[PDB]
């Protein structure tokens, strides 16, 4: 049978957040001009120029 | 050095020296405009550009 | 006004949420380590969170 005392409850949550699914559109992304691209050793790959 | 800066494309050292005001010396060949009037020196057009 | 069984399910859905704060110091860790410490790739945050 229905008892109001064992059935009333205060539920708690947040207010107005926003989930983000992509997580990598927030990274602005550029590159060195590829004639100046270097390796791990900071020497230029494609030395040949 | 302005040219090496243009090459590597960092812009994080000079950003952290133009966000706060640190005395700085951008070395490299550059154009200029010739301002001639005095009011446009009384108006601080120096740090605008 | 919920049943204690329904309140158990809904309070499980309210307590355990799989949602947690996002800032610019988590997106920076979400990209891989070689790309964080590469001088070929220039990455920063141009958006507010």
């Amino acid at each position: 049978q229905f008892d109001f005392r064992a059935s009333m409850h205060m539920l708690t949550s947040n207010l107005t957040f926003t989930v983000y699914s992509d997580l990598l559109a927030f990274v602005s992304a550029d590159t060195v001009e590829p004639i100046n691209a270097v390796a791990f050793d900071n020497m230029r790959i494609m030395n040949e120029l | 050095n302005l040219e090496e800066l243009m090459r590597s494309g960092d812009y994080a050292q000079i950003t952290n020296m133009l966000l706060n005001n640190q005395p700085v010396a951008l070395v490299g060949a550059l154009p200029f405009i010739t301002d001639s009037s005095v009011i446009s020196l009384i108006a601080k057009l120096d740090a605008t550009v | 006004i919920l049943h204690p069984i329904d309140h158990a399910f809904n309070e499980y859905f309210l307590q355990h949420q799989l949602v947690e704060p996002l800032n610019n110091d988590i997106i920076f860790n979400y990209i891989p380590e070689r790309i964080r410490n590469d001088v070929n790739y220039i990455l920063n945050m141009d958006r507010n969170l």
